[PDB]
Order: structure tokens, then C-alpha cells, then sequence
RNA sequence: UGAAGGUGUGCUGUGAGGCAUGCUGGAGGUAUCAGAAGUGCGAAUGCUGACAUAAGUAACGAUAAAGCGGGUGAAAAGCCCGCUCGCCGGAAGACCAAGGGUUCCUGUCCAACGUUAAUCGGGGCAGGGUGAGUCGACCCCUAAGGCGAGGCCGAAAGGCGUAGUCGAUGGGAAACAGGUUAAUAUUCCUGUACUUGGUGUUACUGCGAAGGGGGGACGGAGAAGGCUAUGUUGGCCGGGCG
RNA sequence: UAAGGUGAUAUGAACCGUUAUAACCGGCGAUUUCCGAAUGGGGAAACCCAGUGUGUUUCGACACACUAUCAUUAACUGAAUCCAUAGGUUAAUGAGGCGAACCGGGGGAACUGAAACAUCUAAGUACCCCGAGGAAAAGAAAUCAACCGAGAUUCCCCCAGUAGCGGCGAGCGAACGGGGAGCAGCCCAGAGCCUGAAUCAGUGUGUGUGUUAGUGGAAGCGUCUGGAAAGGCGCGCGAUACAGGGUGACAGCCCCGUACACAAAAAUGCACAUGCUGUGAGCUCGAUGAGUAGGGCGGGACACGUGGUAUCCUGUCUGAAUAUGGGGGGACCAUCCUCCAAGGCUAAAUACUCCUGACUGACCGAUAGUGAACCAGUACCGUGAGGGAAAGGCGAAAAGAACC
């Protein structure tokens, strides 16, 4: 059992974008922002717990943030992970 | 280390010198051997690495006394 | 033709890494040498 | 404590305001207040599509230095100095030339 | 809120903690959708959850 | 009611110099008499910065090569589309490891970068993009070698090394074809598979290792045979009649 | 403590607050990922992989806590080997790593000078290593002196570039004695009496006195020039405050301060006082540091290079007397004088400054002063150790140039 607190703490956002919509319409998917650490187990239990769907199955991957410039300034923003969750069919999010 | 465990000596530096005195730096060592000495109220041999010095130490004052000061000052024998 | 450098990540870092330096004195010597100076990147550790 | 506040009324001592009286509406950090009508200086605002864009020339205020202003004793009709002194355990202004506690 | 939170017992505490996060979550989701207009929402349950972890550690004697 | 500094002019002393003043400048300067020195530059193939000269000279990086029509655009030899021409093709094609790290795709811009122009770019800016039980790593296992509890040795620092523990470039389970994105795919989808382990039933039953044995497990060269990848021709099917 | 606030670039957005849970300042707390001595094993730092025990579970799994090594002590266990010992397991306590200098110790150059160079010098310097402390070391005469006396150690000024040493070259260079800073003496090598008596160390408790936020803090107007007055001119006022900084040009009286006078819920330094714990105080009788002193051989240290060379240390070989005794007084002997080694502790005067506060300068003022006034140990260079820049100024105010 993975505890509600840990679960609330693990789905950080939608993500939005041509694929992720089509991911959406054409595969009953949907693209999330989670938690670097998070793991396939976690984000599987996070979304049927507070989305309150059957979920089939989560793949995942690490996203590298980019370098950037900003008045002559270099910086780096920060890696994060996206998880591309597929529902059970007939579920609707 | 070339140690002596009953009087701690150790070798030291020096020079040698030359008829003309050219001064080269040298050692002097101790003249440590290792012997196994009689303990008789423990029925047993001790071996130590000991100089002709520290034998004659223990010629002196008893293996006994000897292992005690070693005993006291912590090295194990 | 073939030139001086040519780079390989594991020798890299078994060379020069941050646990080759703090395996010996003179190494940690290297180290204390760095942080005393300032130095933003103290070794080759990617 | 600060002897200027917010809402007083004061009268500008130094620069081209010299003499005129308004009422602080602004106190910066930086040393500086704001004083209803006196510093003007006109802005050449460019217009912004994203808001609405009343891009014109813009009279408005600019900050003052707090040293520049005084209080303005109405009783005395002249700029005072402030002082502070406690009154029933709370600690109060007072101006200095008539020793009488400010509002 | 620490002195009316500090009425409230570890359970009532355990209880409030939950509530909390799960708004968090609630305007965290929001916030990124884009239909959050009160920004500072999200500040204010922050410091709340954190007065809440800090009256729980009080509370167990550590 | 205009300091220092800058730039001119006049006067002045034997000189280093001094004085006055117009303009510029826009806030400092400092007599006298004493006091102290980072106190005076043309040279050191001196040091730093700036700017000349040669000179609008040499060169523009493989002699595989271009021509034209249309588009866009402020502008087109160089970009986009088309037709033609030429060049590589055991590569100048395709795909990896290594190394690099966003260079990838889309939109937008042309200052600087690009040895020319640039509407174009590996250039600027913004957004997007990397989906695995089976591929790889991690993991089990060891080689050379490294470290190494105790230990042995050494003024100190340290050196060597036992039990061990690390260390691939080697040994160790399992997924294929088709379709799909602007950009990922043996990872997504469709179809059809496979491997290892945990549990729980059923039936039968001697299980048990840090130990024993087997196996893993191994060279160079050479010679054939049997095959497949693959190609060629026929047949077949569709199209053609120049 | 407060009428404003949510650090900077940096506007904006959504908000908080105005009489006291806004913000801000100080004391005490809470939280405090991962790597790093890094400590559960491993490792190409910031990652990979576990074991055990408590719980929890929706049977998928989840949470927490322990688990390094060495040293010492204790318990249990336990070989060859009968007693034992070695070995093994567990527990408790401690250690390790980092830091600019100063300090003690173990090792220890060469360039150079000698107008060459080897003795000598540079120099016990540079550098490497080990260890400590707020200081360290040293320290209570087996010391000097000179027949008179002094009286532990340390530091400063003389003595004195003297006496000496020295291929008597280059160079090296005291002491005695004198003036100062500071001052302090004790314990074991042992029993009896008398007893718990000084003295320190630790832990509470109070009193002062600082430190860590803060509070009050005097007195100026008119007029001229000017973009602006703090400047000119005129007339006033404060001063235990005319230190300093700011404000549209130069301000005792505009602002912040300054002299002066006050302030602490909480933590903490110091000095006293007073409790509790350990320690023993005084008298008598004793005892008085042996492989040591000394010697032979080889070196080293002493200003002193073996010299006629005392004295100190000891790698090697030896080896007393022990108070009726022994060490020293610069070869050595006699005499006399003086001290008591071979056990130990000890404040102050002394050394230094990574760091904190205040104040100061005939110190610098952007090629100067730190390498660095600025996002610099950065960019960049190098496999790496390492090397290492350039680059400050609109205006009083952005009023930073609407519109054509
Ligand atoms: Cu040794
Ligand atoms: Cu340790
Ligand atoms: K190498
Ligand atoms: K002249
Ligand atoms: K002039
Ligand atoms: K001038
Ligand atoms: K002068
Ligand atoms: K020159
Ligand atoms: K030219
Ligand atoms: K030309
Ligand atoms: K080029
Ligand atoms: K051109
Ligand atoms: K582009
Ligand atoms: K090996
Ligand atoms: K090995
Ligand atoms: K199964
Ligand atoms: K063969
Ligand atoms: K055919
Ligand atoms: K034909
Ligand atoms: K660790
Ligand atoms: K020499
Ligand atoms: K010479
Ligand atoms: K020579
Ligand atoms: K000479
Ligand atoms: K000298
Ligand atoms: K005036
Ligand atoms: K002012
Ligand atoms: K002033
Ligand atoms: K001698
Ligand atoms: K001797
Ligand atoms: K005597
Ligand atoms: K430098
Ligand atoms: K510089
Ligand atoms: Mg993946
Ligand atoms: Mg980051
Ligand atoms: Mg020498
Ligand atoms: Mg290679
Ligand atoms: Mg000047
Ligand atoms: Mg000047
Ligand atoms: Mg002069
Ligand atoms: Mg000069
Ligand atoms: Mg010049
Ligand atoms: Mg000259
Ligand atoms: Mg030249
Ligand atoms: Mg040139
Ligand atoms: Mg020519
Ligand atoms: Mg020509
Ligand atoms: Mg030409
Ligand atoms: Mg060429
Ligand atoms: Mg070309
Ligand atoms: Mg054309
Ligand atoms: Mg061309
Ligand atoms: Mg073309
Ligand atoms: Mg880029
Ligand atoms: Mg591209
Ligand atoms: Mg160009
Ligand atoms: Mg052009
Ligand atoms: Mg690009
Ligand atoms: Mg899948
Ligand atoms: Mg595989
Ligand atoms: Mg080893
Ligand atoms: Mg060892
Ligand atoms: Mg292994
Ligand atoms: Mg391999
Ligand atoms: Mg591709
Ligand atoms: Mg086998
Ligand atoms: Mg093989
Ligand atoms: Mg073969
Ligand atoms: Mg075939
Ligand atoms: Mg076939
Ligand atoms: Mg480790
Ligand atoms: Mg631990
Ligand atoms: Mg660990
Ligand atoms: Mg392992
Ligand atoms: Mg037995
Ligand atoms: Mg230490
Ligand atoms: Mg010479
Ligand atoms: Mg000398
Ligand atoms: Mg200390
Ligand atoms: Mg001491
Ligand atoms: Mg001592
Ligand atoms: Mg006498
Ligand atoms: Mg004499
Ligand atoms: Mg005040
Ligand atoms: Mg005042
Ligand atoms: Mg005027
Ligand atoms: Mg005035
Ligand atoms: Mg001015
Ligand atoms: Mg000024
Ligand atoms: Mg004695
Ligand atoms: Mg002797
Ligand atoms: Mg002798
Ligand atoms: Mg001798
Ligand atoms: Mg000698
Ligand atoms: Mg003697
Ligand atoms: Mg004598
Ligand atoms: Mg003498
Ligand atoms: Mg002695
Ligand atoms: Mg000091
Ligand atoms: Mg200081
Ligand atoms: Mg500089
Ligand atoms: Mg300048």
C-alpha cells in the first residue's frame, strides 16, 4: 500500500501538446507531468486513486532540460519525467 | 619497524665523514634480534624484538617487570 | 593524423575523478589545494 | 520611527515645489514619498496592445526626498519638525514648536 | 492559525494534514490548467501544511 | 557671477617654467612658508591598450559543373518547386559503439556568426520531441589488474599481501512481422509469441551445501560437402502499341 | 519594533497589513534531500545493491529503526593442548575528517657566497611528515659565581660585532655581569598520629558586570544668484551634540545620526557569593629515581670546524658509588666553593590571526589598489597538477524620447 500522502505528492501537471492530444483521441492515453522520482507503480495508483480511473498500463520517460541564455547568463532548467498513462478502454478523463 | 620494545630504540641519522670531511648522510640501526624468552610464572615463550641492549635490560630486572612496562605503556607482545 | 587527446569517459574519470583524488594523500593534497583557491569545478567528476 | 506617514499633509521644502502643500500618499523605502500633486513630470507612455493602450503623454507624480518635506502645522500655518514622546504608554508625535501632539 | 490548531488533537491534526494536501493537489492541478486566478492560494496551504507538520512535532515531543 | 581637466591666444623670465584671458567643462581648487616623496621618459628586440603601413594588394580551403523556367521576397548565381546536366556508389550510401550534448522537428528573425549575397543555416529567439519484462545499462560471474580486515615490513608518509572485495574488452533468461509521428519506435498500435520469478490449488514424492563430480571450456592452418542470404531467366498478373 | 509589506535582477500578477500573529530585528526551538571523514556492502562523488528487526497491508506491497573500522573495558564463548592461552560473538565508551598563522617533534636540500672549489657557507633555511593548544614549549638548580654573593622558566634593552670559532679564508659569533616586563610554587618514589581541615576540578543556586534586538536625543528664518541653495547678504538660535553620512552646488539648527541618558522575555561569557560531589590539609619518623652516572668506538649539539677541549645527546660495546656518597666550577690534579642527575606537575610576562566589531592613515583611486571595485578563481587554456584575464561613471530625478 503506498500511502495517499506519497500519492498526492507524485502527478504534477497535464501536459499539453499536439501529441499529447492526439494520444488522448487516438489511444485513450493521457500525458502527465509527474515527480522525477516517481515511479510506474506510483503514478498507476496515483491516477486511479485521485483521477478515478482503471488504468492498463504506464510508460515513462525522462525529459533533459534544456540550456538557455538570459541577458548574457547561462542557466540550465531542470530535467523532469512525463508519463504517458493509458486507461482501461471505455474510461473518459 | 626497527624498534627495539624493550628501550624503544630506534635508528637515528647521521653522517659519515671522509678523511677530507665530506659530510654524507647515513643511518645508525639498532641491533635488534628476535628471541623467545622464558616466562616462567606463565609457563610459556614470549617472542620479542628486542636490542643486545634491552636483553641485557632484561638480564637486569626479569622478563616479568619488562612485561609489565610493556603492558603499561600498551604494546602488545 | 592522430592527435594527443583522445577522449574516453572511464579512463577520464578512473585518471582524474573525485574518488581517484581521495584514494591517496597527495591526491586529497590536490583537493584541499582546490577548495583553498575557490575552484567552481573541483575535478574532471562530471 | 518614521516622522513622515503616509496621509499627512506636509509642505515641500527645497526644489521647484518649493512652498506648496499636499498629502503623502506614498512612503518608499528608498528615503522618498510621494506627495499628492507637486512633483509632476510628464511621461512619453508607449502604447501596449496587450491592455488596453492610452498611449499618450502622462502627467504624474514622481517620488520626493523625505528630507525635502516637512509637516505642516495648520495651527502655526508653517512647517514644524517632529519629535516623539510617549503618552499613556503609546508612543505619539508631537510637533516641536508648539510641543502639541500630532493627530 | 497555530493557537487554534493547537487546540486540536494528533488525530484532528493527522485529519487537517490530509485536507490540506489534498487541496494542494486540487489547486496545484488548477494552477497548471491554467484556470487558477488566486495565485496566492497556493502559498498560503503550503505554509498552513508546514504549521501543521510543526504542531504534530510538538505535539510528539520531538 | 563657473573649480579641476581639455583647447586656443597674449604677455613674461637665463632655463626648468610662470601669469592673464576667449572657448569647452560643470565641482572642485588652493597662496605663503615649511614638511614628505610611487617626483619628471624617446629609446631597455621594455609592458598594456589604441591606431597605422603594406593595400582595397594576397586570398575566399580539393578543377565533381552547371543551365533554365516558376515561387517567395526590399533584394535571388547560392533558398523553395520543376525539367535537364554532372559527380560518388566496398561510398561521397545505410546503421552502430566511442566521443559530443539539443546540434533533432516546427514556427519566426537576419544585428553578429557563415571567408560573398542570403529570403537560407549546425546562427538568434520561442514551442515541441526520446514511451521497453524481451534492445542496452544496472544485475549474476569472473580476466589482466586494483584495493585489501587481521597480517608481514618500513624513521613518519608509506610498501607488500591473506581471507575477501572490486574490475570487461569475455561467460550468463526471453519478440517478431506489419502500420503509424513534423520529430520515438523490436519501446506506440494491430496480429501472433516467448522468458524468469513470487504466490495459491491439485497429484506424486527424499529434500538438503560454503563441500564432491560433470559442464560451461576455448589454438593455427587447410579441405570439401550440404545449404541459405541473394541474383538471373522463364511462367503468371497488370499496363503498353510509341 | 511597526505603518507599511510579499530578498535582487524586475516591471507585473495575486495578495497581506495599518494598534497589533503584516513585514522587519534578536534569543530559544522545529524541519534540515543527496554527495562528502561518509560509517550496511560496492562505486566512474552527488549513484548501484542489500541484511536484520519492529509494525502496516486492500497481498500488489508500504513505513520506521538498526547494520563500518579501530582502541579500551566487560560479559559470554572457545583450538592445536589436560589446565590454559590464541581465536570468536555481543555491549558500553572514545577516535578518525576539515581549518591562514603561531607551537613541539621526526626527516632535510640546492642554487648561492667563498670572486674557481672539495672543508666551510647558504641553513637546520625551503620542503615533506607526526602531534597539540588557545597559546605551545620551558620551568623550581646535580644553575651560576668567585671566597663576596645570587637564587625556577619565559620575553625586552645592554654587555658586543666584544671573548672566541674559522681552508684563522669567506664568514660564524657567545657568556659572565647589569637595566626592565612578569612573578609561584608544588607532588610521587610511605607508614603512624591527627583526621576530612587548605587547595583545585565538576554541577546547581543567587548578586553584579558585559554580549546577543532596541528607546529618547537640542536648535533657522528672510532675501540674491541659480534648473535646484546647504552658497552670498541680514538677523536669530543649540551645543557634555561642530564625529560622520545624506539631501537637485558647500547644512551645528531639513534627514539619519552624534554627546548624553535609558532598555532584555530568552540564551550566554566573566568576576564574586553560596550549596552538593571528588580531592586531600597538618605533625612525627623515615625514604631520596641503575643498565643509570662514568668509560671505549662512531656521529651529532654546544658561538666553539678535535683542537690542549670542559659540558650536553646517544647508534654500538661496557659499567659505578649510592649521602661515611655523588655532579660541576672549560684539558688535568690538589684545595676550596657550590649544587643533588638517572620521577613528575605548574599561572603570568611571549608568538600568531582563517574569523567578528569599532576606529585610524602626509596609503591606492580603475594599466593604480587584491588576480578579482563589475555574477573572478569566473571566461578561457591545459590529459592533469596547474595557469588565468579583460571588463567601473546618463541624469538631481527615468522625466529612458508619446506622436510624425
Ligand atoms: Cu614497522
Ligand atoms: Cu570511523
Ligand atoms: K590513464
Ligand atoms: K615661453
Ligand atoms: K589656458
Ligand atoms: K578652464
Ligand atoms: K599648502
Ligand atoms: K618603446
Ligand atoms: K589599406
Ligand atoms: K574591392
Ligand atoms: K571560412
Ligand atoms: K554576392
Ligand atoms: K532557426
Ligand atoms: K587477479
Ligand atoms: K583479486
Ligand atoms: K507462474
Ligand atoms: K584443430
Ligand atoms: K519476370
Ligand atoms: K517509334
Ligand atoms: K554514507
Ligand atoms: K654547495
Ligand atoms: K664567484
Ligand atoms: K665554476
Ligand atoms: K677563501
Ligand atoms: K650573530
Ligand atoms: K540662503
Ligand atoms: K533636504
Ligand atoms: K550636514
Ligand atoms: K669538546
Ligand atoms: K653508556
Ligand atoms: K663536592
Ligand atoms: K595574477
Ligand atoms: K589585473
Ligand atoms: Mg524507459
Ligand atoms: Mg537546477
Ligand atoms: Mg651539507
Ligand atoms: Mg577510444
Ligand atoms: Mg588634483
Ligand atoms: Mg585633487
Ligand atoms: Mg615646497
Ligand atoms: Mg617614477
Ligand atoms: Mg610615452
Ligand atoms: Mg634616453
Ligand atoms: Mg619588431
Ligand atoms: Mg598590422
Ligand atoms: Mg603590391
Ligand atoms: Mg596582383
Ligand atoms: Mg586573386
Ligand atoms: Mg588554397
Ligand atoms: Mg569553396
Ligand atoms: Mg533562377
Ligand atoms: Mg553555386
Ligand atoms: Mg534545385
Ligand atoms: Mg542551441
Ligand atoms: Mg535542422
Ligand atoms: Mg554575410
Ligand atoms: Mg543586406
Ligand atoms: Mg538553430
Ligand atoms: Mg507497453
Ligand atoms: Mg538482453
Ligand atoms: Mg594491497
Ligand atoms: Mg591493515
Ligand atoms: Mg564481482
Ligand atoms: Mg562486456
Ligand atoms: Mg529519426
Ligand atoms: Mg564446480
Ligand atoms: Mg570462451
Ligand atoms: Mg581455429
Ligand atoms: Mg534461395
Ligand atoms: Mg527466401
Ligand atoms: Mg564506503
Ligand atoms: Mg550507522
Ligand atoms: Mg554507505
Ligand atoms: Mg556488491
Ligand atoms: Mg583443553
Ligand atoms: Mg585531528
Ligand atoms: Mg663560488
Ligand atoms: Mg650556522
Ligand atoms: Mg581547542
Ligand atoms: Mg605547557
Ligand atoms: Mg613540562
Ligand atoms: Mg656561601
Ligand atoms: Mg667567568
Ligand atoms: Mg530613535
Ligand atoms: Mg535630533
Ligand atoms: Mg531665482
Ligand atoms: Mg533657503
Ligand atoms: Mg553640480
Ligand atoms: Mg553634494
Ligand atoms: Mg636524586
Ligand atoms: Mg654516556
Ligand atoms: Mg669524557
Ligand atoms: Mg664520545
Ligand atoms: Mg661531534
Ligand atoms: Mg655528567
Ligand atoms: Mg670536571
Ligand atoms: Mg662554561
Ligand atoms: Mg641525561
Ligand atoms: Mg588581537
Ligand atoms: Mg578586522
Ligand atoms: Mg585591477
Ligand atoms: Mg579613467
Amino acid at each position: 500500500m503506498i500511502r495517499e500522502e506519497r500519492l498526492l505528492k507524485v502527478l504534477r501537471a497535464p501536459h499539453v501538446s499536439e501529441k499529447a492530444s492526439t494520444a488522448m483521441e487516438k489511444s485513450n492515453t493521457i500525458v502527465l507531468k509527474v515527480a522525477k522520482d516517481a515511479t510506474k507503480a506510483e503514478i498507476k495508483a496515483a491516477v486511479q486513486k485521485l483521477f478515478e480511473v482503471e488504468v492498463e498500463v504506464v510508460n515513462t520517460l525522462v525529459v533533459k532540460g534544456k540550456v538557455k541564455r538570459h541577458g548574457q547568463r547561462i542557466g540550465r532548467r531542470s530535467d523532469w519525467k512525463k508519463a504517458y498513462v493509458t486507461l482501461k478502454e471505455g474510461q473518459n478523463l | 619497524s626497527r624498534v627495539c620494545q624493550v628501550t624503544g630504540k630506534r635508528p637515528v641519522t647521521g653522517n659519515n665523514r671522509s678523511h677530507a670531511l665530506n659530510a654524507t648522510k647515513r643511518r645508525f640501526l639498532p641491533n635488534l634480534h628476535s628471541h623467545r624468552f622464558w616466562v616462567e610464572s606463565e609457563k610459556r615463550f614470549v617472542t620479542l624484538r628486542v636490542s643486545a641492549k634491552g636483553m641485557r635490560v632484561i638480564d637486569k630486572k626479569g622478563i616479568d617487570t619488562v612485561l609489565a612496562e610493556l603492558r603499561a605503556r600498551g604494546e602488545k607482545y | 593524423m592522430k592527435r594527443t587527446f583522445q577522449p574516453s569517459v572511464l579512463k577520464r574519470n578512473r585518471s582524474h575523478g573525485f574518488r581517484a583524488r581521495m584514494a591517496t594523500k597527495n591526491g586529497r593534497q590536490v583537493l584541499a589545494r582546490r577548495r583553498a583557491k575557490g575552484r567552481a569545478r573541483l575535478t574532471v567528476s562530471k | 520611527a518614521a516622522k513622515i506617514r503616509r496621509d499627512d499633509e506636509v509642505i515641500v521644502l527645497t526644489g521647484k515645489d518649493k512652498g506648496k502643500r499636499g498629502k503623502v500618499k506614498n512612503v518608499l523605502s528608498s528615503g522618498k514619498v510621494i506627495v499628492e500633486g507637486i512633483n509632476l513630470v510628464k511621461k512619453h507612455q508607449k502604447p501596449v496592445p496587450a491592455l488596453n493602450q492610452p498611449g499618450g503623454i502622462v502627467e504624474k507624480e514622481a517620488a520626493i526626498q523625505v528630507s525635502n518635506v516637512a509637516i505642516f502645522n495648520a495651527a502655526t500655518g508653517k512647517a514644524d519638525r517632529v519629535g516623539f514622546r510617549f503618552e499613556d504608554g503609546k508612543k505619539v508625535r508631537f510637533f516641536k514648536s508648539n510641543s502639541e501632539t500630532i493627530k | 492559525k497555530a493557537k487554534e490548531l493547537r487546540e486540536k488533537s494528533v488525530e484532528e491534526l493527522n485529519t487537517e494534514l490530509l485536507n490540506l494536501l489534498r487541496e494542494q493537489f486540487n489547486l496545484r492541478m488548477q494552477a497548471a490548467s491554467g484556470q487558477l486566478q488566486q495565485s496566492h492560494l497556493l502559498k498560503q496551504v503550503r505554509r498552513d501544511v508546514a504549521r501543521v507538520k510543526t504542531l504534530l512535532n510538538e505535539k510528539a515531543g520531538a
